This record gives structure tokens, C-alpha cells and sequence, in this order.
């Protein structure tokens, strides 16, 4: 599946 | 109004981890449906808690060593 990480 | 998302109906926070299902195309944070960050690389298939019931359970696809 398609994701959008977790960033600062 | 902005583009919101999720079963909360949030504006995009880029300090949560966020997946797509593949059956309905929206996102979901992991935190709102139980997924971790660090289990989507084993994830073939993701569907949401709403999409199970029509599409059926999401599938893990991950490489295996047994002997060592
Ligand atoms: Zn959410
Ligand atoms: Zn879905």
C-alpha cells in the first residue's frame, strides 16, 4: 500500500 | 474546509504515519486502525476496518529464513 511516513 | 482524512476527519499532520487502502483509495492514520509504521513494509495488501468486510482481510507478504 501507498504510506506517508511519520516526520518531525 | 481543507482536505481532511481518516475515520477522524483530520487535516494532514506530516508527524503521523498515514496508509492508503487499496480497496476505497482513502487514508487512515496507523493510529486510528491499528497499523504501526514499522509492519507496512510487510503489508501486500492493505484494507480498511470498513473495507474487511466487503474486500476481505488485508494480506502480509514477508521473506522467511527457518534453518539459521
Ligand atoms: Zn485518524
Ligand atoms: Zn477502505
Amino acid at each position: 500500500p501507498r504510506v506517508k511516513a511519520a516526520q518531525a | 474546509t481543507v482536505p481532511v482524512y481518516c475515520v477522524c476527519r483530520l487535516p494532514y499532520d506530516v508527524t503521523r504515519f498515514m496508509i492508503e487502502c487499496d480497496a476505497c483509495k482513502d487514508w487512515f492514520h496507523g493510529s486510528c486502525v491499528g497499523v504501526e509504521e514499522e509492519e507496512a513494509p510487510d503489508i501486500d495488501i492493505y484494507h480498511c476496518p470498513n473495507c474487511e468486510k466487503t474486500h476481505g482481510k488485508s494480506t502480509l507478504k514477508k521473506k522467511r529464513t527457518w534453518h539459521k
